[PDB]
């Protein structure tokens, strides 16, 4: 009956795609994540009533300026995401991401999602930054940015662990009919 | 009342001619090029996860064939990235035709997505309507038109399939 439109943004190889799979399958896809989400309308009561929660997702369009945009209509909350180990994927979100939302979409809650957080204390992946004079994004140094954009708020999740997964969907719901 | 898949159907062709892809490519160039390698993207991202479904389902390792569908979108003149010696498409992931089609009319008729093979079957004939729009956009050009590339897909991956059992 009630329908909300939920897009998630970001940078490519941020785990977009994954974090829709393991949060509508309610489970990590262990050895294969598919490339093509599916599972677009949640339905779901909320206040009592029937919903449907339309997830969409962008991957593969960070290239294509042109295109992108066709998915933004009567979308009513966005999820802007970047990888607390990608500091380029971070900075996009206030170079790029919020910048093109607000332009066609300047009424639209959206809020600010950090991802992969199991990575953040992955030796490896700590290494690749340092080598490269970077560290992963903490949550401390996020919340400043979702404060200087106006995003409803931050919020962060593991596609892996699932992790403040449902969270982020939670809050969505809740900025959605805020 | 009404309220049938073939009006659904029908509304996401009305918001297909909306879109207007074929105007729209050209006009803006750009706008031509980006479709060509997002729907070619498409066939891509469709066919590696039908392929590999199937040969996980069979216990079969999917590097090889990864391996081989990324020369062939190399090929196609996709952009992309190598991992592990694979290389993947990065306009790999979702059809961003799709979504106007699709957002659109669940929220215009939500009890028709409710069943998840409804939801299916919309999205299938979203791809099909999408696929018949914009065909003639690869007439004359140096890349595959998304029939030949599936065709180029298909042929790999049967070839890892006869292979199986």
């Amino acid at each position: 009956m009630q329908t909300i439109k939920c897009v998630v943004v970001g940078d490519g190889a941020v785990g977009k795609t994954c974090l829709l799979i393991s949060y509508t399958t309610n489970k990590f896809p262990s050895e294969y994540v598919p490339t093509v989400f599916d599972n677009y309308a949640v339905t779901v009561m909320i206040g009592g009533e029937p919903y449907t929660l339309g997830l969409f997702d962008t991957a593969g369009q960070e290239d294509y300026d042109r295109l992108r945009p066709l998915s933004y209509p009567q979308t009513d909350v966005f999820l802007v995401c970047f990888s607390v180990v990608s500091p380029s994927s971070f900075e996009n979100v206030k170079e790029k991401w919020v910048p093109e939302i607000t332009h066609h979409c300047p009424k639209t809650p959206f809020l600010l999602v950090g991802t992969q957080i199991d990575l953040r204390d992955d030796p490896s992946t700590i290494e690749k930054l340092a080598k490269n004079k970077q560290k992963p994004i903490t949550p401390e140094t996020a919340e400043k940015l979702a404060r200087d954009l106006k995003a409803v708020k931050y919020v962060e999740c593991s596609a892996l662990t699932q992790k403040g997964l449902k969270n982020v969907f939670d809050e969505a719901i809740l900025a959605a009919l805020e | 009342g009404s309220l049938t898949n073939k009006v659904v159907k029908d509304f996401m062709l009305q918001t297909l001619n909306d879109i207007d892809i074929r105007g729209s490519a050209s006009k803006d160039p750009a706008y031509a090029s980006q479709t060509r390698e997002a729907i070619l993207s498409a066939v891509y991202s469709k066919n590696k996860d039908q392929c590999c479904n199937l040969l996980i389902s069979k216990g079969i390792n999917i590097a090889p064939f990864l391996q081989e569908i990324g020369e062939a979108a190399k090929n196609a003149g996709l952009p992309g990235t190598t991992k592990n010696d694979v290389f993947t498409p990065s306009g790999a992931g979702a059809n961003p035709f799709i979504t106007p089609l699709i957002s659109s009319a669940n929220s215009k008729y939500p009890r028709m997505f409710i069943n998840q093979h409804q939801q299916a079957s919309f999205k299938i004939y979203a791809e099909k309507i999408i696929m018949t729009e914009v065909a003639p956009l690869f007439n004359e050009c140096a890349m595959p038109t998304p029939q030949q590339f599936q065709l180029i897909l298909e042929n790999i991956a049967n070839k890892y399939i006869q292979n199986t059992p």
